[PDB]
């Protein structure tokens, strides 16, 4: 009967990095997706294994509500089968995908003149992330022979860095908000369920 | 005309029959089921040799990473292919001419290799090339107007190498790049006008370089970051025109005034 918290993963004033993605379980609430899905307040609205228009009608046992920021043209890598730094190495989502991903233009609230260095990215990795992978590791990458004892050097680099969003870039290079919705039916009843 | 193991490596093989979802690399395939492959994807690969790709002719996107090859003369004949992403840490010598018949070449990806040499004019017939990345390799140094030809060049990525200098007149030809990343390298200085005719600049990189700050070799750099500094970003936490820094200082190169 409760109310979902969607307000919290989507209107919440600041977001996780891609790499420490940020996960919030939805349990035992009930959930207006239409009202997000013609809101025209999002620039990416696509959904995989299930239709949007029929998401009020459907319940649950849990949904997974994963939110970060990414560039906009890197929103296309937030999708099944697909590679790339943020597929491969910051989130990763798995081939038989179930769920929603959707993304806005967040350039007035999350980019800043001179640079915003408060949202970053994992530029290396041993190997690809597997589906729903988190790393928030931030050890010396050993992009050669040698070992790096944990200081930067030659072929010893730290693996993160920081995107910069100028407010000035094109729409491309400007920062995104990215909501991601795992639609989960396991052995319970379905908590989660459209409005009544 | 059945056949198989055409791709003498066992894990390329794999990678074939996966491509062609079949049970086992015993099977045969026909010629127009060669011709079928478009596309080939091996991340995370073993792979040792690409030998019997030279027969799938309609291949037009390649990617590739694998800790273990070193050769890549095969790929010379994929004359269609426009998209070509390789992360081999072993391959350190580049055959010559191999990318001279992959006119159609729109993104080309070179990373994580021991490349401390580029030869002379490899890029030359690649003159609809969009994207150069060859970040995280060993570059010492580039060859004089190896990007001549790459008129219609949007994106080049030089970062993360050992880069000590730049050839005079490196970037003149490009005038339509857009972004172009120097970051993460050995230089002490830039060439005089090396960014002169690049009119369609929007994003540069220029941090994590020694810069020599003394007067006048750092003059070009510092005059330039302040009339174009709108147009440089970091990747560090830094007020972006500011990321470029004086070694030994840390003083930013653009607050450095030399004389006339
Ligand atoms: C808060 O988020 C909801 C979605 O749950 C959205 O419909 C609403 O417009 C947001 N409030 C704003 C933007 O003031």
């Amino acid at each position: 009967t409760n109310l979902c918290p969607f307000g919290e993963v989507f209107n919440a004033t600041r977001f996780a990095s891609v790499y420490a993605w940020n996960r919030k379980r939805i349990s035992n609430c009930v959930a207006d997706y239409s009202v997000l899905y013609n809101s025209a307040s999002f620039s990416t609205f696509k959904c995989y294994g299930v239709s949007p228009t029929k998401l009020n009608d459907l319940c649950f046992t849990n949904v997974y509500a994963d939110s970060f920021v990414i560039r906009g043209d890197e929103v296309r890598q937030i999708a099944p089968g697909q590679t790339g730094k943020i597929a491969d190495y910051n989130y990763k989502l798995p081939d038989d995908f179930t769920g929603c991903v959707i993304a806005w233009n967040s350039n007035n609230l999350d980019s800043k003149v001179g640079g915003n260095y408060n949202y970053l990215y994992r530029l290396f990795r041993k190997s690809n992330l597997k589906p729903f992978e988190r790393d928030i590791s931030t050890e010396i990458y050993q992009a050669g022979s040698t070992p790096c004892n944990g200081v930067e050097g030659f072929n010893c680099y730290f693996p993160l860095q920081s995107y910069g969003f100028q407010p000035t870039n094109g729409v491309g290079y400007q920062p995104y908000r990215v909501v991601v919705l795992s639609f989960e039916l396991l052995h319970a009843p379905a908590t989660v369920c459209g409005p009544k | 005309t059945p056949i198989k193991q055409i791709f003498p490596d066992d894990a390329f093989a794999e990678t074939i029959k996966a491509n062609l979802k079949k049970k086992s690399v015993t099977d045969a395939v026909t010629q127009n089921e060669l011709n079928s492959i478009d596309q080939i994807y091996a991340p995370d690969s073993d792979i040792k040799s690409v030998q019997g790709i030279q027969y799938l002719p309609n291949v037009r996107s390649l990617k590739l990473r694998s800790n273990k090859l070193h050769d890549i003369s095969a790929l010379k004949e994929l004359t269609n292919l426009t998209f070509l992403f390789l992360n081999l840490n072993q391959l350190q010598s580049l055959p010559n001419g191999v990318f001279d018949k992959l006119t159609n070449l729109k993104e080309l990806v070179l990373v994580e290799n021991q490349l401390q040499s580029l030869p002379d004019g490899v890029f030359d017939k690649l003159t609809n090339l969009t994207l150069l990345h060859l970040m995280v390799n060993q570059l010492q140094s580039l060859p004089k107007g190896v990007f001549d030809k790459l008129t219609n060049l949007t994106e080049l990525d030089l970062s993360y190498n050992q880069l000590q200098s730049l050839p005079e007149g490196v970037f003149d030809k490009l005038t339509q790049l857009k972004d172009l990343r120097l970051y993460q390298n050995q230089l002490k200085s830039v060439p005089d006008g090396v960014f002169d005719r690049l009119t369609s600049l929007q994003y540069i990189w220029l941090h994590d370089n020694p810069w020599d700050c003394t007067c006048p070799g750092i003059r070009y750099l510092s005059e330039w970051i302040n009339k174009h500094s709108g147009v440089v970003r970091s990747f560090i936490p830094l007020w972006a025109p500011d990321s470029a820094k004086c070694s030994g200082s840390g003083k930013p190169v653009r607050s450095i005034i030399c004389p006339t």
